[PDB]
């Protein structure tokens, strides 16, 4: 009949929506967050605990996620490429992004500071200065051996 | 006599492989044989109703119950270790990456794997199938073909619905009953799912189950003996096999991707 | 077929129309007229509405006969046409003859029920253990003197087909 | 009962012996004699070995007739000879032999009017909740009751409608 | 019409209650009614081999598969949290308090819940049951009574065998395949099982659903309609209902003991 | 037949053996496990994390389990009753009983430090002195507020 | 009227099934052997950050009861925690204090009670007078880093 | 159609027996009927986290298992007996064995340091000097109450 | 001659299914181009407490390879870890050092590499020269409390 077609279509849509829910919402995938975001590069000295799909934030609030990490063949540092939502586009260039630890034992995201009032961005450009991600080893080395 | 028992056992052993090959030829002639005149998409819709839409209340209620079981249980075991926020991640990971598709294959082998062999084996006992070839419509393409198609494209959808309702029910018992912090459930959940190894993993594991469940459920019926007891033995053989084809194949699919 | 062999997922109308919609692409209004006249010829015209399980066992076979006579075949086979009857069996045995003399179509009634078969049959056969055990007109087959065929055409419980089963002597059966 | 209604988990011997092991505690060698002489009476004496699905359709009914006549009942009713001639002949001969020999009441309940009247001596007709007359097969052959003359003969049309309640062969066909 | 659909819905509603009470009266008359002459322990043995012993290969193979799955899975989830030598207790917690008995109820509702409804339901269609009351043996006590006792005393045993084979198979894939330290498996396992909340918990959870699994599997057959399709619909209703009464009843039983 | 009465009984035995394996080789209640053990009392000032079915030990290796915790109605202290293995019956009376936290985040187990005395015990007697379980609040109160 | 009796028994079983859910049926922190013989008490705290419902209250480590509810008194802007006390323990004087502790290091923040000294004990339904509230990490590290070091 | 039927029957019977035997050999640890790991002893003062079947090691790499621990009824210390991989046969007698901790919160393993340099071992002998396991209570008592 | 064909097709699919799906064995991860090719190196440490196999080696945080094996050299009683290095990253100087670091605070102890100062790089199959070993809680607290504070 037509009620059979209506039901089959309704629940075929229900299953596909549940699939898209497991993908977008349960997993936290790209499509919903992808939208229109513009890339930015960043040079760090150590990226020990930042992973793909790791949040990038400013003043605590997320602006996007990091997209990929690279070991440059030239300077032996870490080049992280990260997306940034289009609405947030007033980040200055002299801004200093660093690697912060969520809570105390959470994943290491990247939080950026306020970069004065010079030229804003190209949204596809690179950041200049940073504060690298900390490591326990050098931390306790500088803490115990040298200071105390 | 022992020489009689061993001959009967070897006959059953070779008969099993004969049936395993006849099933493959049957699936071939059903899925890509020809295009008989009586076919269409209306058959596939009618089947998708009886196979998936009718099997919707069973797997939805079961997914809700298994979710509010998984959460109500893991909360109890994880409180001992000290990890509590992550019950939303642990409950979702077990259901989405494994138990979800497995229990959906167990309930879809039971409801739409028995109501499929019984429906297509009664079609054989009452000569409903034989009266099709004599009309001129290949019953493998008019009867078996939509039933196989309904199973392939409904059991993964039912497994996705199962996982969604199970996750949501686990939330509704963790948050509203067990009082774990609301937002942490979905947060801790989505940061550690890794779609390509949990969502797509379980979805491929569910597709693989659907092809092996809706084919041993549509063949068991087509190759039953035409009697009220042959059908009732086939509708049990198709639950046994399609439970062994769910569990075992899930072991072979999870070795491929942990 | 006996027990009708009616497509359960289809209603009586679409059931009778099924042979049409297969070999023919006719207008859905013209197809209804062909289905309606057929269902009338068997008397099951009023139940163009029901599902084959909402039909009694006797009428489930008449609608199947109507499905058969759709497309107007030139021969048509009846397996166990008159198994479980008496008034229902009468209408069916009248229809299988009316369809023959009226439509001029070959009818092959294939049932072990000998009385009514011979009643409507004109050239009746007997098949046994892999081979045709003679054939003929119902009377010439009534007294063919073939022990197997005279044992079949009449009751005669004992004959070529054994009444007793292959066992040991009854005298010593319970004695030993 | 029609189709045998044979206990599948029991073999033919224990099948026929079942009514004995219930009301009676007889020696297992005495039960064997009755089961053996009861199975021979129906002609199914050699198949004291098989399972009820290893038996053909018509032969399965004969073993059931033997299970029934075990314990020697004084009346016995065989609901539904049907869907089977040589077999039907042995069955219709046995239901009469068991009657005249054992002097037991037989209640044959089958639609097959011909053979029923053949062995029946006082045949009834039951319709739509009420007994629609009764009598000896000939006195019932021409009782002039429209329903009963319609049943006792073929006569496709009569009190029981040949046509279903349609609307109109002129309207429904044109409208 | 809507007034017709709602009347049909309410009729189906009240009828579902009528059947749920008729099933209780049936279970009463079956379990503690009388002592008919044809009864004995031979019936219980003959039914114990058809309800349990025949259902032994299915649940054993399935327990092996589900154990090598639970271990092969939790190891992958435990390899990230350092609790590596804690995979043994996992295949003995996620297989001994909630999933062991639940999957055993799902496979016992499928094999011996569908093979017990199509065997006790095909006896009603062929008048095998009606020919018992006219002999004088109450079929509720001669046919239904043994099947009820061979379900009660076999599904817990099958669940114990299921848990044992699952634990051992999880060992055989953790130790011999995944290379976790052998002795730690059983050691970490047995120090944190807490018998009174794992073993006896799962065993009571298996007795509970297992009893329900063979009550709504032996009733649906006894109250089917006597036809080759009524039996085939009852052997599906008894898989659906005995999967719901496994899952939901496991929720009700785990909400009492986490 | 007897081909079934043996098959049926065989697996009625197999299932009961599986039950016994679950009760014995999967949980380890009593087959040669913890057996003849004698009770000892202990008065503590705080047993915050001391749960039932714990571990009372000596020099790291376990001595037995703790059986029951109680709040005595007179002094409002924590009286624990714990089982001590029979083979270990040489603990002096003066020995101390502290509550040590297993590892760094494990369960609070009772640990006995040998004091050293000729008299041992009655295995049904009580212990004299102790050191109560530590609580983080008082710990940091003495650390931050009081000490520095 | 057989259907009537069948529906009656079905409803009788459905009733038990409804009561078979046992969604928080009995309410306590232990079995009914001890029973529900417990009477309330209140406590005024300044910060109860981790004293979520269905916790534990104790003395000298051994639990005394479970917290029943937490409230925000709109007048003095403090926290009022109402909890239950087992009846066998009926000797906690008034001058005794309550204080939020933590089970180990990352456990649920229970509330312990330190007994002081006074003849009168309670009325088991009264309110405590003094306490030491639950410290958060932030005030702790502020007091630690900026002030002392 | 009769000679090869019994042939496939015997093939399947042998395959089933093969499965049964290849499953059985998991229990009764599958290194034949015995292994090649020689023992060694060690006396500690506290083995709080050295429960049975731990890892022994040198320089971080695992050497063997801890077989058993026992409260020697004379000294009230802990005797740990542990298997050593036979290739590892060159640790001198004066080597020390201290209870370390896996990372930061892992189960305590025991690690052997070379110590001195003399006669190697008997591989079944006893170790002499060691540093016992740490306990958080004594640690904080020394840190807070004693030092700070 | 149908049944024979049916048995043949059953054997065909059955034989194919076991090889294609089971045997749970060696990796064939596109061994037709570039293999994700990696060449090993050795590294001498002094304590390798948490560098268990299936770990990671890295430089500046981003992964460079995985640890293949750990070994105790019977002569020096020290640890030799052999690991893999991605082919694209092939400019690691000699005096570049390795050191066991910890992911976050409770993560798996991986092996980071700090760049050195000489020109010549590697043969990707050599060993490293100098390192900083892994830390342990016991030695850490022993150097903290007993010597500096006390
Ligand atoms: C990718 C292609 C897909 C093809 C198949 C993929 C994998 C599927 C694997 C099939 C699993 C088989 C289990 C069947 C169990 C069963 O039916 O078990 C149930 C049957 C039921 O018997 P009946 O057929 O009488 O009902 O039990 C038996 O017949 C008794 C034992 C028979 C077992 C035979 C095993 C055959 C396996 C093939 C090896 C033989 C080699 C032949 C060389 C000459
Ligand atoms: C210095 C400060 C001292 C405090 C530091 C200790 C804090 C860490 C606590 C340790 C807890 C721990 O070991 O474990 C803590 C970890 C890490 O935290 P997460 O909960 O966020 O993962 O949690 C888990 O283990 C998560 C459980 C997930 C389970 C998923 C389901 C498993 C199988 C699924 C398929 C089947
Ligand atoms: C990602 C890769 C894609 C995966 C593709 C799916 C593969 C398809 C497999 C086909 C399965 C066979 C279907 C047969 C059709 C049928 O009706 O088959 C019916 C016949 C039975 O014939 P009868 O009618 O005579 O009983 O065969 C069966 O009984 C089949 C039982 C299937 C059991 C599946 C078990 C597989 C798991 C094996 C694990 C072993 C591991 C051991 C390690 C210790
Ligand atoms: C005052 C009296 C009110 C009546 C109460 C009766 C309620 C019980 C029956 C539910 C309605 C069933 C309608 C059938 C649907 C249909 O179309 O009918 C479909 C099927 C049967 O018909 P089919 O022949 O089509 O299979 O019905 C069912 O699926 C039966 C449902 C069984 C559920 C009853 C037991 C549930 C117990 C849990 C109760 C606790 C609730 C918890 C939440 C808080
Ligand atoms: C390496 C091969 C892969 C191993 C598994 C392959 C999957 C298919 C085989 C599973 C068994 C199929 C039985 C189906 C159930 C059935 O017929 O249903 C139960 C039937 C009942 O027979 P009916 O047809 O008469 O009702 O019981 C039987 O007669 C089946 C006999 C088969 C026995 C073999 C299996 C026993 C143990 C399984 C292997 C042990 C694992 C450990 C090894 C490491
Ligand atoms: C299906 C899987 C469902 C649950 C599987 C495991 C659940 C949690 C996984 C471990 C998280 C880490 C916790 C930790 O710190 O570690 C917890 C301990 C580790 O303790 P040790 O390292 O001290 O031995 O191990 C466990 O994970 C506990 C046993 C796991 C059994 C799961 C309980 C049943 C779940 C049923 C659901 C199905
Ligand atoms: C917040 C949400 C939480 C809600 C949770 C709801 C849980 C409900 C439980 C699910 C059970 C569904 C039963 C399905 C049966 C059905 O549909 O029932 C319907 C069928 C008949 O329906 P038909 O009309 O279709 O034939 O009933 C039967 O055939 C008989 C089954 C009766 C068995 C009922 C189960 C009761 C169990 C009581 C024992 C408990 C012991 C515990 C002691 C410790």
């Amino acid at each position: 009949t037509r009620t059979l077609e209506i039901g089959v279509g309704l629940f075929l849509l229900a299953g596909l929506l549940a699939l898209l829910l497991l993908a977008l919402r349960v997993s936290g995938l790209s499509v919903g967050n992808a939208g229109d975001t513009y890339k930015v590069y960043a040079y760090f000295d150590n990226i020990a605990g930042v992973t793909v799909r790791g949040k990038v934030t400013l003043a605590g609030v997320t602006i996007g996620k990091v997209t990929a990490v690279d070991l440059d063949r030239d300077s032996y540092t870490g080049r992280v490429t990260m997306e940034i939502n289009q609405n947030v586009n007033n980040l200055p260039v002299d801004s200093t992004a660093s690697i912060l630890t969520a809570g105390l034992l959470g994943e290491k995201y990247i939080g950026i500071s306020v970069g004065g009032d010079e030229d804003v961005l190209k949204d596809g450009s690179t950041i200049h200065d940073t504060q690298s991600a900390l490591v326990l080893e050098d931390l306790i080395g500088k803490f115990l051996l040298n200071s105390v | 006599s022992p020489l009689e028992r061993i001959r009967l056992f070897g006959r059953a052993g070779l008969d099993v492989v004969a049936a395993l090959g006849r099933s493959t030829l049957f699936l071939g002639h059903a899925l890509l044989g020809r295009r008989t005149p009586g076919t269409g998409l209306h058959l596939l819709v009618k089947q998708l109703y009886s196979v998936g839409v009718l099997s919707l209340a069973i797997i939805v209620v079961s997914g809700l119950f298994i979710g509010m079981v998984l959460a109500l249980q893991g909360y109890n075991i994880l409180i001992s270790y000290g990890s509590e926020q992550a019950v939303g991640q642990m409950v979702a990971l077990t259901l989405l990456r494994e138990l979800g598709p497995v229990v959906t294959g167990l309930l879809f082998a039971g409801r739409a794997g028995s109501a499929l062999t019984a429906e297509i084996g009664n079609m054989k006992a009452t000569e409903q199938l034989s009266s099709l070839e004599m009309i001129g419509v290949d019953p493998l393409k008019y009867i078996v073909a939509p039933r196989l198609w309904a199973g392939f494209i409904s059991m993964p959808l039912l497994a996705a619905i199962f996982s969604v309702v199970g996750i949501w029910g686990g939330a509704m018992v963790a948050v509203d009953w067990l009082g774990v912090y609301e937002g942490s459930f979905w947060a801790n959940m989505q940061n550690s799912v890794q779609f390509t190894e949990d969502v797509l993993n379980g979805v491929i594991k569910s597709i693989v189950f659907a092809f092996v469940v809706t084919w041993i459920a549509v063949y068991q019926g087509y190759d039953c003996e035409p009697t009220s007891e042959g059908i009732s033995r086939a509708t049990t053989r198709t639950v046994v096999y399609a439970s062994l084809a769910v569990l075992g194949l899930d072991f072979i699919l999870t070795a491929l991707m942990f | 077929f006996q027990s009708g062999a009616l497509f359960t997922d289809l209603d009586v109308f679409e059931n009778v129309a099924f042979p049409l919609r297969v070999h023919t692409q006719l207008p859905e209004e013209m197809i209804r007229d062909i289905v309606l006249m057929k269902l009338q010829a068997v008397g099951l015209r009023g139940a163009v509405e029901l599902m084959p399980d909402e039909l009694s066992g006797g009428m489930k076979r008449r609608v199947a006969l109507a499905r058969a006579i759709a497309l107007d075949p030139q021969i048509l086979l009846y397996d166990e046409p008159f198994v479980g009857q008496p008034i229902a069996m009468g209408v069916l045995v009248r229809l299988i003859r009316l369809l023959n003399d009226a439509l001029g179509i070959t009818s092959i009634v294939v049932s072990h029920d000998l009385a009514e078969t011979a009643s409507i049959a004109d050239y009746i056969y007997i098949v046994g253990d892999g081979r045709v055990l003679g054939h003929g007109t119902p009377d010439v087959l009534k007294e063919t003197d073939d022990p197997r065929i005279r044992q079949f055409v009449k009751g005669i419980p004992d004959g070529p087909v054994p009444f007793h089963y292959p066992a040991r002597d009854y005298r010593a059966d319970l004695l030993g």
